[PDB]
């Protein structure tokens, strides 16, 4: 029920507020994994973007302790989007022999961390000498940041190659612009969420591109929130609704590389509001469009779409994908 | 970037 998570998210957020103060709410993103433990005390943040790893404790009394928990167990944690609730200060149960981060980051030695005697090592070198404190105004807070690899990026969108691959095949829809998409919604990370609802790798909204990709495979209904934290079932269904975008709602642009850059756009803002940039007559805006250049179409959609998002979303896609289209 | 509802 979506009045339940919403609810549910209002009390998640208020529990932070308390503890933490209003401006030091930090929660879990589509490029920004965030999970809360110790009552809130502790959280643990990866930002894929920044290929940064921050953990931080506001907890009174043992503060390291509270920290070499949640530095071990970050570590350690296993690939499972579908079990964990970045939304609860419940601690799961995470620890795998394939980490997630495994690769992605390296100890003090340069070594990758699958076991809990090396990840406990290095989080004694970050206690020792990269402990830092700041202040709420009210109380301290106590942190140790972790870099990642510098090709943090390039070793996560190698789990998912394979699953691009078939999607690719599958429904006629070139590599380089499922990954530019992807890497752009949600930097290769499984435990995607997004404030508008997007779920997972490729960020698909259930209601709306969900349900419409499963009217094309024969389906009535709707594509379950585990179902799209499957990053194969998630990357099949991205790949579908770009494809769709383009055979079917923005089927009237003529030139293939206008319509890319229209279906780049509506994957983000939908095909409606692409169009409308143009027209209120979806059918005369696909006249306009085809009276124009495909850079002119780009500049029209990066300057006066409605939506400042979907503006630098095209933008960002089409710079991505040129580094994903050679190979 | 980053909730939820
Ligand atoms: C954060 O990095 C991004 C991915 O999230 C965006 C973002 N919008 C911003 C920064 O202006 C904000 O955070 C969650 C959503 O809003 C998200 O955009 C949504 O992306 C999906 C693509 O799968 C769209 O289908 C959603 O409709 C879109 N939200 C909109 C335009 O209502």
């Amino acid at each position: 029920d979506t009045n339940g998570f919403d609810i549910l998210m209002g009390q998640f957020a208020h529990n932070i507020e308390n503890i933490w103060g209003f401006k030091e709410v930090v929660i879990a993103g589509p490029k920004d994994y965030v999970k809360y433990t110790d009552q809130y005390q502790t959280r643990s943040h990866i930002n894929f973007d920044d290929g940064t790893i921050t953990i931080e404790t506001i907890a009174g009394t043992e503060p390291a302790a509270h920290l070499r928990r949640a530095i071990i167990k970050t570590l350690l944690m296993g690939d499972d989007p579908s079990s964990v609730d970045l939304y609860s200060d419940v601690d799961d149960i995470t620890i795998s022999k394939e980490p997630f981060l495994y690769g992605q980051v390296v100890d003090n030695t340069g070594q990758p961390i699958r076991w809990e005697g090396r990840a406990s090592n290095f989080a004694d070198y970050l206690l020792k000498n990269r402990l830092k404190s700041r202040s709420n105004g009210l109380r301290i807070i106590y942190s140790v940041t972790i870099n990642m690899v510098p090709n943090h990026l390039d070793k996560r969108a190698h789990k998912y190659l394979g699953m691009v691959r078939q999607a690719s095949r599958k429904y006629g829809v070139d590599e380089s612009l499922i990954l530019a998409i992807m890497q752009t919604q949600s930097s290769f990370n499984p435990y995607a969420v997004s404030r508008s609802d997007a779920l997972g790798l490729m960020q698909v909204v259930q209601h709306t591109a969900g349900k419409d990709v499963f009217r094309s495979q024969g389906k009535s209904g709707t594509p379950s929130r585990s179902f799209l934290f499957d990053p194969a079932s998630n990357i099949d269904t991205g790949t579908a609704y770009l494809a769709m975008l383009n055979n079917v709602y923005l089927g009237g642009i003529d030139n293939p590389t206008s319509r890319r850059y229209a279906v780049i756009t509506a994957y983000n803002g939908g095909a409606g509001s692409v169009l409308r940039v143009f027209s209120n007559d979806k059918i005369q805006a696909a006249n306009i469009i085809n009276t124009m250049t495909p850079g002119d179409v780009y500049q029209t959609l990066t300057t006066r779409h409605p939506s400042a998002e979907s503006r630098r979303y095209l933008y960002k896609v089409n710079t991505a994908q040129k580094s994903y289209r050679r190979r | 970037a980053x909730k939820x509802x």
